[PDB]
C-alpha cells in the first residue's frame, strides 16, 4: 500500500461515512447508495458488507478489510512498467499468442482456463495482448470505462 | 420412462409458443435435438411421412406423440461414435496434425448432403478457428460435443 | 476438388494429367454399394451436424434473450418521449450543460 | 438510472426551476420557455404539463413522471453495444432486410408496421440499418441533429 492509495482509500471512507464520526454503519451504507441512485439497496447488501467484518468499520478496519482482498492489487504504473518489458521496443500492444505462452509456460498463475476467463472480459485486444494499458486501467478501477 | 424426466414435458412448454401444450411437427427435429438426441433431418423426415404424417400442411402436436417419437429416436444414439467424427476430418486434410483450410469446411458443411446454411457454419466455426484460416479439429470436435 | 462431396465410390475413379478415369460395369457396381454405404455413414453423420447446429443456434437466441428487450422497450420511450415539452425542452437544453 | 443521467434530470431541473425553491410551478415553466424563444407559450401546455402530476413538481415527482415515460430508455453506449453485436466485425452498418427480418422473427416489438415507423423518421440508412450511430443519438436525444 502506498500511501496516495490509503489517502484514497481514506477519501471513500469519508464519503461513505456521511455522519463524520469515523464509524461507517449500515444507514451510511445505505444513504451513500441512495446518493448514488439506488433507491431499492436492500437491508441484506448492507448487512453482507456489515458480516465482512468483525467489528465496526472504523478507518482500520476498513484498511485491514481492503488488504485482504487486493493481495495481488497492482498500481496501474507497476502493470504498465511490466507490460513495457514484455514489449521492450515500446508503443506496439503486444500478441496474443504470446501472453498465452508467456502466462502459461513460466508460471500456474498464467495457466490457460484463467487465459480463457482473462481474455473474458478483458476484450480481444486486451485478451489477446495487443492493446495494453487499458487493462492497467480496469486492474485498478474495475468495470467498463 | 421416468427414470420419468418430466423435465422433457416442461422444455415442451418453453418450445410451445401459443401455451395450448402443442409443437408444431416442424419444431419436433429441433427439439429433439434440444432434448440431448441427434436424429438426422432425413430421419426425422422418413420417420414422419412412415406415419401418413405431412410435415407440408398445418401440424399441431400433442404430447403424446411427441413423447413416443422422442423414445423412437433415443434407440439412434448409438451412431454418435467421436472416433469416426475425427478420422473423418483426419481424412479430409494432409500431414499429421489436424487442421481443415476454413474454406474447405464451411463449403462442405453448406453444401454436402443436408445443407447447413451457411450463418450456421459461421456460427459453429466463430471462436475455434483464427485468422491463420485453420481450423484445429480435434479441439472443433471436442467443443461440438460439449453441448 | 469437386468429388470431395457426394456419397459415391472414391475408388472406382481415378485422375490424372488430362482426365478422370472412372468404372462403369462392375467397379461400377462397387461404387454403388459405397455410396449406400455413406448415406448411413452421411446420413448419420450429417444429422448430428444439423442438430449440432441448431443447438448453437438457441445459445445464440437465448443471449440475445435481453439485449433485444433493452433495444425495443429503449425505442418505443422515445417515440413517445420526443413529442414532449418537457423532453424537447431537456433537449435544447441539455447541451449548455456541463 | 444511472447516477449521470440523473445528475443530467438535476441541471434540467434547476434550469426550468428559476426561482430556485425545488418546485417547479407554471412561471418556471413559461419563463423557461420564454428564454428559449417561446414567446407565444399558452398557459394551456403548461396546464397539460402540470397534468401529468399529482402535487408540485419536485425534484423526486420530475424523476418518478419520466421514469414512468422512459420506461424502455437506453443510454447511447449501450445502444451502441447491441449494434456492434450484430455487426460484430466492427465498422460497417447492417443492411436493411436483416434487421427487419432479425426484429419481427425475435420479437413481437419488432413486427413489421413499427418497422415501418422506425424507418420513417430515422431515415434510411438509419431505417435501412445500414448506418449506425446516428440512431443511438436520437434515442437519447430526439429530433434532427
Amino acid at each position: 500500500f502506498d500511501e496516495t492509495e490509503i489517502e484514497d482509500f481514506k477519501e471513500a471512507f469519508t464519503v461513505i461515512d456521511q455522519n463524520a464520526d469515523g464509524i461507517i454503519d449500515k444507514d451510511d451504507l445505505r444513504e451513500t447508495f441512495a446518493a448514488m441512485g439506488r433507491l431499492n439497496v436492500k437491508n441484506e447488501e448492507l448487512d453482507a458488507m456489515i458480516k465482512e467484518a468483525s467489528g465496526p468499520i472504523n478507518f482500520t478496519v476498513f484498511l485491514t478489510m481492503f488488504g485482504e482482498k487486493l493481495k495481488g492489487a497492482d498500481p496501474e504504473d507497476v502493470i504498465m512498467g511490466a507490460f513495457k518489458v514484455l514489449d521492450p521496443d515500446g508503443k506496439g500492444s503486444i500478441k496474443k499468442s504470446f501472453l498465452e505462452e508467456l502466462l502459461t509456460t513460466g508460471g500456474g498463475r498464467f495457466t490457460p482456463e484463467e487465459i480463457k476467463n482473462m481474455w473474458a472480459a478483458f476484450p480481444p485486444d486486451v485478451a489477446g495482448n495487443v492493446d495494453y494499458k487499458n487493462i492497467c486501467y480496469v486492474i485498478t478501477h474495475g468495470e467498463d470505462a | 420412462s421416468k427414470a420419468a424426466a418430466d423435465d422433457f414435458k416442461e422444455a415442451f412448454l418453453l418450445f410451445d409458443r401459443t401455451g395450448d401444450a402443442k409443437i408444431t411437427a416442424s419444431q419436433v427435429g429441433d427439439i429433439a435435438r434440444a432434448l440431448g438426441q441427434n436424429p438426422t433431418n432425413a430421419e426425422i423426415n422418413k420417420i414422419l411421412g412412415n406415419p401418413s404424417k405431412e410435415e407440408m400442411n398445418a401440424a399441431a402436436i400433442t404430447f403424446e406423440e411427441f413423447l413416443p417419437m422422442l423414445q423412437a429416436a433415443a434407440n439412434n444414439k448409438d451412431q454418435g461414435t467421436f472416433e469416426d467424427f475425427v478420422e473423418g476430418l483426419r481424412v479430409f486434410d494432409k500431414e499429421g496434425n489436424g487442421t481443415v483450410m476454413g474454406a474447405e469446411l464451411r463449403h462442405v458443411l453448406a453444401t454436402l448432403g443436408e445443407k447447413m446454411t451457411e450463418e450456421e457454419v459461421e456460427e459453429l466455426m466463430k471462436g475455434q478457428e483464427d485468422s491463420n484460416g485453420c481450423i484445429n479439429y480435434e479441439a472443433f470436435v471436442k467443443h461440438i460435443m460439449s453441448v | 476438388k469437386l468429388l470431395g462431396g457426394g456419397d459415391v465410390d472414391h475408388t472406382q475413379y481415378a485422375f490424372g494429367h488430362t482426365k478422370v478415369f472412372f468404372k462403369a460395369g462392375l467397379l461400377g457396381l462397387l461404387e454403388e454399394m459405397r455410396d449406400d454405404k455413406l448415406a448411413e455413414i452421411i446420413t448419420a453423420t450429417q444429422a448430428r451436424c444439423r442438430g449440432f447446429l441448431m443447438r448453437v443456434e438457441y445459445r445464440a437466441m437465448v443471449e440475445r434473450r435481453e439485449s433485444i428487450f433493452c433495444i425495443q422497450y429503449n425505442v418505443r420511450s422515445f417515440m413517445n418521449v420526443k413529442h414532449w415539452p418537457w423532453m424537447k425542452l431537456f433537449f435544447k437544453i441539455k447541451p449548455l450543460l456541463k
